[PDB]
């Protein structure tokens, strides 16, 4: 099964910086990846679909790039309700697998 | 040659936008390919993106934030690339470059440099240097001129026109109070001058100006 | 119109009916196979075209029992369609040249 | 000549254009697309005609849905033509076995 | 994306002698990289191309060798005007992408 790294577990930004979230695959996924959205006590958000397309409703400021194994989500200029943790989940080979999650913290 | 022709230099205030431009000329395909190239100072080389002008398609670099707009006019083969929204993550030098669709840059322009700064426009005062009344002479004599004051960079300095390329130093631009200052040396044998005229010629693109000043011996 | 015609266009309609439900039942046979890669709708039609035509390129096929059984049914599909054409034209040939030789 | 014949040039020139048109097209759409290989255009001629023929090694295929609907249309003309070749020659080993028969 | 690592950043050599500059790309590139030379204040140029191929123009003294993930550029007998920094880049996958960069020094 696939295993996805996300590695640091928590990120430590100031606002408005830009900020760049890291996904590794343990093999190739082409570009089958898509990025999870959970505040505290949510349920989680599709933010980015296969890597980097976007999704209707999400911020521009959210975007993807990645291809193969490593995987990045990016926020341009971070702001306050972008607090939470975020997931990335593979689609390129059964079963599903999710990363173990990154908390961003401002 | 020259086959990709960009402007020298663009100031632009933070948050304001510019359009570059890139003319082809030489063997135009229609699978031709045009690409930019951004570079910081004292950094390497960053694919931007890259458009196929026969039929309009760009596509850009995911990876970094999407500063650029690229078009064409297959009219005038040029290309533009419009970056909008500046900062001064956004000062650099950037390439246009030609690559005919089999993966190599065969060529690229001279690049245009912009400067994202709120400061004001400014050309340079050009001064001689030439050896004081006391200095002895070796077989070669070193001459040079003083480009002082300045903004934005970047000046280019040549002598005599351009014929006279060995024995010629430009030292980097130091930037003071919102003005940059370099100098250039040149070094020719010492029979030769001032019997051969010596003029250093000074391009600022930013203040579309070029002076020449030449280099005499001190009165 | 003629029957090879009519043939032609019903093997046409019928491979595309084929293309569709191998799509669906290749994604339906390999999910809960480990490894499996033939596990969305899109690109198990494409990987069905590229069987029912023979290319076969090699990123995508099936790894279980059953979506090997149904990659099986869209190849002979696709080749009998792919046939059924080829013998459509060839008695167009020949009704054409019988029409030239005066017969 | 004969209507097989003239039909089996036009297809080896059709083909010829669908060929040189999809390698153009298969770059055009397949650039942008990240990890995509099919994206210089000597190479990209190179894996239409290995489309067309049906061949299909897998050092480079379409990764993008245009991409893949430019190998569809490649395909189809290879299957075609070289269907459209073999009717050809039917039609001739069967005018000339009416022959041979005194038909 | 697949990334190019440059390694050694700097390479002292003394005049005559030959030197060799590492490419070592992150996946196999089959033969598809190329090699520019920037000097001081200069444009790129187009030394070598697909690995190991001439440009017409660039000095005999340079050739280039390797295949797969690992490549290598090469100037018999330096001298003064190989005094520069020198790229490589890929195209064997979308996007394009380039080395970090080796600095000559005599
Ligand atoms: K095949």
């Amino acid at each position: 099964d696939i295993l996805l790294t996300q590695s640091p577990a928590i990120l430590s930004v100031s606002p408005g910086e830009r900020v760049s979230f890291s996904c590794r695959a343990s093999q190739s996924i082409g570009t089958d990846i898509h990025w999870y959205q959970q505040r505290t006590n949510g349920s989680p958000r599709l933010l980015i679909k296969y890597a980097s397309e976007s999704i209707s409703g999400i911020p521009s400021r959210f975007s993807g790039s990645g291809s193969g194994t490593d995987f990045t989500l990016s926020i341009n200029s971070v702001e306050s309700e972008d607090i939470a943790n975020y997931y990335c989940q593979q689609s390129n080979r059964w079963p599903f697998t999710f990363g173990s999650g990154t908390k961003l913290e401002i | 040659q020259v086959q990709l022709q960009q402007p020298g230099a663009e100031l632009v205030k933070p948050g304001a936008s510019v359009k570059l431009s890139c003319k082809a000329s030489g063997y135009t395909f229609t699978s031709d390919w045009i690409h930019w190239v951004k570079q910081r100072p004292g950094h390497g080389l960053e694919w931007i993106g890259e458009i196929i002008p026969s039929y309009g398609r760009a596509n850009y670099n995911e990876k970094i934030q999407k500063k650029a707009t690229l078009t064409a006019d297959k009219s005038s083969s040029t290309a533009f690339m419009q970056l909008s929204s500046l900062t001064s993550e956004d000062s650099a030098v950037y390439y246009c470059a030609r690559e005919r669709g089999d993966g190599y840059f065969a060529v690229w322009g001279a690049g245009t440099t912009v400067t994202v700064s709120s400061a004001k426009t400014t050309p340079p005062s050009v001064y001689p240097l030439a050896p004081g009344s006391a200095a002895q002479t070796n077989s070669m004599v070193t001459l040079g001129c003083l480009v002082k004051g300045y903004f934005p960079e970047p000046v280019t300095v040549t002598w005599n026109s351009g014929s006279l390329s060995s024995g010629v130093h430009t030292f980097p631009a130091v930037l003071q109070s919102d003005l940059y200052t370099l100098s250039s040396s040149v070094t020719v044998p010492s029979s030769s001058w001032p019997s051969e005229t010596v003029t250093c010629n000074v391009a600022h693109p930013a203040s579309s100006t070029k002076v020449d000043k030449k280099i005499v011996p001190r009165d | 119109s003629a029957l090879h015609w009519r043939a032609a266009g019903a093997a046409t309609v019928l491979l595309v009916i084929v293309l569709l439900a191998g799509s669906y039942l290749a994604v339906l046979a390999e999910r809960g196979a480990p490894g499996a890669q033939l596990i969305t709708y899109p690109r198990a039609l494409w990987w069905s075209v590229e069987t029912a035509t023979t290319v076969g390129y090699g990123d995508l096929y099936p790894v279980t029992l059953w979506g090997r059984c149904v990659a099986v049914v869209v190849m002979v599909a696709g080749i009998t369609s792919f046939g059924l054409v080829t013998a459509a034209l060839a008695t167009w040939f020949v009704g054409r040249e019988q029409e030239r030789r005066g017969h």
